């Protein structure tokens, strides 16, 4: 039994070893009480504002839409401390950890952005932070690994399995199944067993809340659609949440299409995968016909979670949100275009959302539409990647 | 079915059960079939068999490598079921339980998975990442196909859980020795609630551990990593592997008497 | 003749070839009119807020001052779009350029931060941007050179002289002396010939203005001292300006001490140089006994301007502001300390200001003092530098 | 003093002045002294001499390298003044003007710099980065030491500037041929305001340019980069350098007659 519903339609649940259920029930209870505690909310708001930099700007593009009837705004999570939206919810989760009397933090990371956010929050709030990262990822993310260590976090390479995000995810749960008494597992996306999909959404929902206030102030109406990339689903559900009951507002999630859906080398399980049960939840996943779990391929390291949050699978199933995919090349073109026309360097993850907004505009240039793209992070971290690619071409 | 008969027999001989675990196909089909035949010949009262899976998040390093080795060999679930049918054709009475991860069971349909278990002669299925809270469709399909659904009684449990594990489980109650992954008074409450005989597992690697479990009132003990370690340590020595396995098993089984 | 005073006491002036005087007079006039134009001010404010992310946070450290009577706040220019304070004034200068009918931008850069800010502002506002950078700097700042190019700016290596910032400065003026009719020279610090020291201060003064509002709101009083690093003087004068008439508020500028003042390998001309005339101004400079201009040495690439803004030399001379120096090792320790205790990675430039605040605290731990350090930029760009150093030790 | 005498003489011979520029010490002390003696022998009516400086922001690439070469040779301002005293001891009447950057003049004191100029026999000083607007202490010190302060009359000027350049300057008025760095009706207004004779400079590299300047009413023409290019092109040929220099100068000087 739980206080909140662990399911979004058929998706979600708590598919974890029996030994970990007490930790999830404790976490759910701590979260429900925290959400009703004005003192917790004030502390969280103070950190978001005075430490992280909220509210973030809502920037109107003034060049990229020229010649069309599209008005495009970018929600600037790239300006948040840390360089991505990840920082929002780690601050909330770190405070939850302290409310439960926990002194240690376990986090998993693939690209390293959530790892860096976890480490910075842990350094600020006095938590001993250990991060699990697939060895393949540690190898290609030396910068973030060093940032995490400069911030005092213990970084632990995982060589098991494919030595990537999913294996890091497994290791974090293995650790937690033995240390939950003193450690909190700070999962980095809106996925995993309940209560995480819910907690992560609620601790990222200020993205959509601010966006709504900002667009009403600037345009006097709601957007026609809000667009966000989907790796695990946190930045997208954070943007979507406050608009779910505004039926006129389209919610568009963009999964990575990698080299193209037909090549099988992509990371789009919501629309091209098959429902399975893994990482504590029932959700669409990248899996072999036998049921073995596979990796998500994308030029962007952050759209690597091989499944997707259950609320997205649910919103898709009922037709409230639509999901699409963008290829490596389309994301690369959007990255180049924003740098050159707006002077903003977007994360390659976010570039997938921008690429789809560009397609909506370009495909029907005389369609009047007000769009908001969630710019989930900055792309300084992707400069070398983009450089070598273009140089190779 | 086979578990009940085994426990009744063991009770008559005032002995506990010794149940070894190994990963199917580790380190290969043929050698795995031989390892399994050796375990049985050495005294194993029942078997716990893992189907290789990509993400065994309830297993320590030793068994994680067991899975890796099996994958290196190309072992698939379909092939595991062929191995299972053959093991049953060779040994008609030994209880055989599978250690599964939820996705392999849900993949082609839960009901279909348990039906295949029945077809090949499997006796029980423990799905490691399915807590009692999410167990309904699994335990229902298990019962429809005369398969015992195995539940985990963690050490950090309570009465509510105890009553559920007792009413939902069959075959044996998996009594966890501790928290963490693979590498007392509960027993009485279980008997109080007419639960399936308790089998203690996790960290069991010595004969005295087996004697202590049976003395505490457990129907027996399960041991896996200790068994898998003998395999990994003798990879280059197929024969010595069987011999050492034979030695450990007989010792462990002896402790149960 | 000019509209405004080109001098701060004996320092400043317009020491440029006769051919460039018309450009400076035009620029001064455009600036004076812009400062009185509500439409210009509204446009500048809009860009600062909705594009750059102003206001930036004022963060109270909650760990670094433990055990002492120092309360330390960090003004978060590291959260400004671009990653440093440089962005503020390039937006103003880019708008001035357009007001004058100019379509091209010339900028000089050493570390590349001002170069990146110039390129992003130029991309947003439709200006053709060419940046001059000493070849030695281009070599060690491949990342920023690539960002500038991704943003459409032409980057031009300067091999003359020492092939560093001063030579880049000369080249920018040589170019401008022949293209002023169509191009604006977007100088990056509060130095050079009038009107630049004045324009740069006025376009960076929101740092101090916001800081004053924020500290009054949070502490109900003004700081005992505001502290900032000084390369050329822009981030420091931006923080200082609004407090100049608050006589109780100490103004502390920190020049780089490099390997130590006594080694001669430093960048502290204000306190250890000699007044000279170069780069269009009369000011303290790094120079040989013969009068040849030398480079400033610092572990931080941005504290490389071999002179200092004239208003700082003036504020020092009258005793209104005090200047000190911090060595490479003290800056490195402050960098490590903020990462670990506050989860903020500071630019190595800014780390010089933080190091001096740490010294004020540590030297007299029972002195009650309210301090603000201007965190001029983030230090993601310095991670490799710090890494190799520590690894070498 | 020497400029007045030279212009009076040239006026009597209805000829314009040809004034070459070179960097002192380029490419070395000795060779520079020889280059200078060659320029004089070839027809130079006066000399414009640069003191090597670290940041010559008013010079194009050709002269930037002239400075680099001199620095490669270790040439210092003190050594330039020793060269200047010797050149004057050898040539008593040729006007010698220095091309300076403000810091070298301000370094050890403005008054002291012009006093040293007088001591060695220099006739004028042009400080490239000191506009009329900042010229007061420089022109005052120049006059106190009988040195002509040279002012720049840019092409993009006006009456106000013209009147200032005319009242402040001495020796010759430097008439800029264009905007940019080293690589008509103004002349009349200058005469109107009794300005020092105008000498056109910047981009002068051919004989016809010299003839055109004198025809426009200029007292003569200055040429530097074209001269410095002959030096750089014959670095390995010391003698050929002098010969080519001798050739260019005589041609340019001939155009002035
Ligand atoms: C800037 C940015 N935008 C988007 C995403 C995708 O995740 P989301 O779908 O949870 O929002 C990530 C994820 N990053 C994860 C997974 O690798 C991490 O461990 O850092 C990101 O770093
Ligand atoms: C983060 C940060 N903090 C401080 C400074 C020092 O300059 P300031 O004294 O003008 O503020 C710089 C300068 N950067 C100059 C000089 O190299 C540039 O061309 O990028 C900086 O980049
Ligand atoms: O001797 P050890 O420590 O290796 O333990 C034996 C391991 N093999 S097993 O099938 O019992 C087994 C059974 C259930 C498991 O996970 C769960 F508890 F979460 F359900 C993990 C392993
Ligand atoms: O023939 P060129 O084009 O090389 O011109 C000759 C250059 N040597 S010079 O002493 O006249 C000379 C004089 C003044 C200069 O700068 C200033 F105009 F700003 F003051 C630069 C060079
Ligand atoms: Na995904
Ligand atoms: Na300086």
């Amino acid at each position: 039994t739980t206080l909140l519903n662990p399911y979004f339609g058929e998706f979600g649940g708590m598919y974890v070893p029996q030994i970990l259920m007490p930790a999830l029930n404790q976490l759910e209870e701590a979260f429900v009480s925290a959400q009703k505690d004005p003192e917790f909310q004030a502390q969280f708001a103070d950190l978001l504002k005075n430490y992280a930099g909220r509210p973030t700007a809502l920037t109107k593009c003034q060049n990229i839409t020229a010649g069309t009837r599209t008005t495009l705004y970018l929600k600037r999570e790239d300006l948040l401390h840390g360089g991505a939206h990840k920082t929002n919810q780690v601050l909330g989760q770190a405070l939850l950890a302290k409310r439960m009397g926990k002194s240690e933090i376990i986090a998993e990371t693939g690209a390293g952005q959530h790892g860096v956010a976890s480490a910075l929050a842990s350094a600020l709030l006095g938590l001993k932070c250990r991060i699990y990262m697939g060895a393949k990822d540690v190898e290609r993310q030396s910068p973030n690994v060093f940032r995490m260590r400069l911030m005092g976090a213990e970084v632990i390479p995982v060589h098991s399995g494919s030595a990537t995000l999913k294996d890091a995810c497994n290791e974090a749960l293995r650790d937690w199944s033995g240390s939950y008494e003193t450690a909190h597992y700070m999962l980095g996306t809106a996925a995993g067993p309940h209560p995480y999909p819910t907690i992560v959404r609620e601790f990222q929902r200020m993205i959509g809340e601010e966006t709504k206030a900002q667009i009403l102030d600037k345009e006097g109406r709601l957007p026609d659609a809000v667009i966000a990339c989907v790796g695990g689903g946190s930045n997208a559900i954070g943007m979507f949440a406050d608009f779910i009951n505004d039926t006129s507002v389209g919610l568009i999630g963009v999964e990575p299409g990698g080299h193209g859906i037909e090549t099988g080398e992509h990371g789009a399980p919501l629309k091209h995968g098959r429902v399975g049960i893994y990482f504590g939840m029932k959700a669409p996943m990248m899996q072999t016909a036998d049921g073995q779990i596979e990796e998500s391929y994308s030029i962007s390291a952050g759209l690597d979670f091989p499944s997707v949050g259950p609320q997205h699978a649910y919103l898709n199933s009922i037709g409230r949100a639509d999901y699409v995919s963008i290829t490596d090349d389309e994301a690369l073109e959007a990255f180049k275009t924003l740098c050159r026309h707006e002077g903003i360097i977007p994360a390659l993850e976010s570039s997938h959302a921008l690429a789809h907004a560009l397609k909506m505009m370009r495909e029907q240039p005389e369609k009047e539409q007000l769009l908001v793209v969630n710019l989930s992070g900055r792309g300084d971290k992707d400069i070398f990647t983009v450089h070598d690619i273009l140089k190779a071409r | 079915e086979r578990y009940e008969n085994l426990f009744a027999q063991l009770n008559d001989r005032r002995e506990g059960a010794f149940v070894p675990f190994v990963t199917l196909g580790d380190p290969g089909i043929e050698q795995s079939l031989k390892i399994i035949d050796t375990l049985i010949d050495a005294g194993a009262d029942a078997l716990e068999l893992g189907v290789p899976f990509s993400d065994p998040l309830a297993d320590g390093p030793t068994i994680q490598n067991a899975n890796l080795r099996a994958f290196a060999a190309g072992v698939t679930p379909a092939q595991c079921f062929e191995m299972l049918a053959l093991i049953r054709e060779k040994h008609p009475t030994i209880p055989i339980g599978l250690l599964m991860y939820a996705n392999l069971v849900f993949n082609n349909g839960i009901d279909a998975f348990y039906a295949r278990c029945e077809q090949v002669g499997v006796d029980s299925v423990l799905v490691a990442d399915v807590p009692v809270e999410e167990s309904a469709p699994f335990r229902q399909a298990a019962l429809r196909h005369n398969i015992a659904p195995i539940f985990i009684c963690p050490p950090n449990a309570d009465d509510d859980l105890l009553r559920q594990v007792a009413s939902y489980g069959r075959g044996y109650t998996y009594l966890l020795s501790r928290s963490g992954v693979t590498g007392h008074h509960l027993i009485e409450k279980l008997k109080e609630y007419h639960a399936a005989p308790a089998l203690q597992g996790f960290g069991i690697s010595s004969p005295e551990q087996v004697s202590a479990a049976v003395r505490a009132g457990a129907a027996g003990a399960i041991s896996g990593s200790a068994i898998v370690k003998i395999i990994e340590k003798n990879l280059a020595s197929p024969k010595q592997m069987l011999a050492e396995l034979r030695s450990f098993v007989s010792a462990m089984k002896a402790a149960s008497r």
